């Protein structure tokens, strides 16, 4: 369902 | 959230949403109080009948958000954990007494249009506001029907007399607990659901014109079933934990 | 100390849809 979070975050 | 409505834009600058990084997904609602600070239920970190205990590193806070599901670039801010407080009688074996927590931020989030927190009430805002009709807001992204909303849903809701509380359930209700709902006899309906755990009742300050965080969103049976009402946490009562913790971890 | 002010409604005195609500029940 969620759209990618930056993998700055991790 | 049932039978509430689209939240407007900037309408909640204080929501916060829990999530989980791996798999990404929504784990409750929260909300900003201070630049580094953030307040939930403790439900949402801690619950060993349903095996939940989560570390800070198992979580994320976005801030600032109102789609659920989107990466909002360039709005919202998504923060990390540096500790988990835990409220020390909270009734996790029992009614969720105490259902509260503290979220201490890694580094400061940045205030914005869409990011701002929210007051938490002196003893003289509480006894003045929280009476037995009076109504709040509840906002979160979780269940539209005890079915997933696009963006964060809003609903008003009378706070409800004691004894009616106690009436409605089987289940020992305390002073560190209200309920809120519409009566059946009421017309109107609506309710917090699964996922929007942690979320906050809030009030608007009629002396001060500010809004004010009465509420934590903790329990029910079923959602915006008739007879049954919302129990929140009720954040005055354990205030002087809340400045406690912050004014002993800075 | 700018808690609970809204950017976008009360810092430019704007309110919203239905805020008036809470206001009319604080009876
Ligand atoms: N206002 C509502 N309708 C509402 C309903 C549910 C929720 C989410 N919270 C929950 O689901 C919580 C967390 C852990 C178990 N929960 C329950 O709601 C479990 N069911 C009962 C309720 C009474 C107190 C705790 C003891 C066990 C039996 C949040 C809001
Ligand atoms: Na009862
Ligand atoms: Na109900």
């Amino acid at each position: 369902d969620f759209e990618e979070i930056p993998e700055e975050y991790l | 959230i049932v039978e509430g409505s689209d939240a407007e834009i900037g309408m909640s600058p204080w929501q916060v949403m829990l999530f989980r990084k791996s798999p990404q997904e929504l784990l409750c609602g929260a909300s900003l109080i201070s630049d580094r600070w953030v307040l939930t239920a403790a439900h949402c970190l801690l619950y060993p009948p349903w095996d939940k205990n989560f570390t800070e590193n198992d979580l994320l806070v976005r801030i600032g958000k109102h789609s659920r599901t989107r990466y909002e670039r360039n709005i919202e801010k998504i923060s990390m954990l540096e500790k988990i407080y835990i409220h020390p009688r909270y009734n996790w074996r029992e009614n969720l007494d105490r259902d509260i927590a503290l979220m201490k931020l890694k580094k400061p989030v940045a205030f914005s249009d869409y990011i701002h927190p929210v007051c938490l009430p002196d003893r003289e805002t509480a006894a003045s506001l929280l009476q037995a009709g009076y109504k709040g807001r509840v906002t979160g992204w979780g269940n539209l029907k005890e079915g997933q909303p696009s963006v964060l849903q809003v609903v008003n809701l009378p706070i409800v007399e004691r004894p009616v509380c106690k009436d409605s359930t089987r289940i020992r209700i305390t002073d560190n607990m209200f309920c809120a709902g519409y009566k059946p006899d009421e017309g109107k309906r609506g309710d917090a659901c699964e996922g929007d755990s942690g979320g906050p009742f809030v009030m608007k300050s009629p002396f001060n014109n500010r809004w004010y965080q009465m509420g934590i969103v903790s329990w029910g049976e079923g959602c915006d079933r008739d007879g049954k009402y919302g129990f929140y946490t009720h954040v005055f009562r354990l205030k002087k934990w809340i400045q406690k913790v912050i004014d002993q971890f800075g | 100390a700018d808690c609970g002010l809204r950017p976008l409604f009360e810092k430019k005195s704007l309110e919203d849809k239905t805020e008036r609500e809470l206001l009319e029940s604080y009876i």
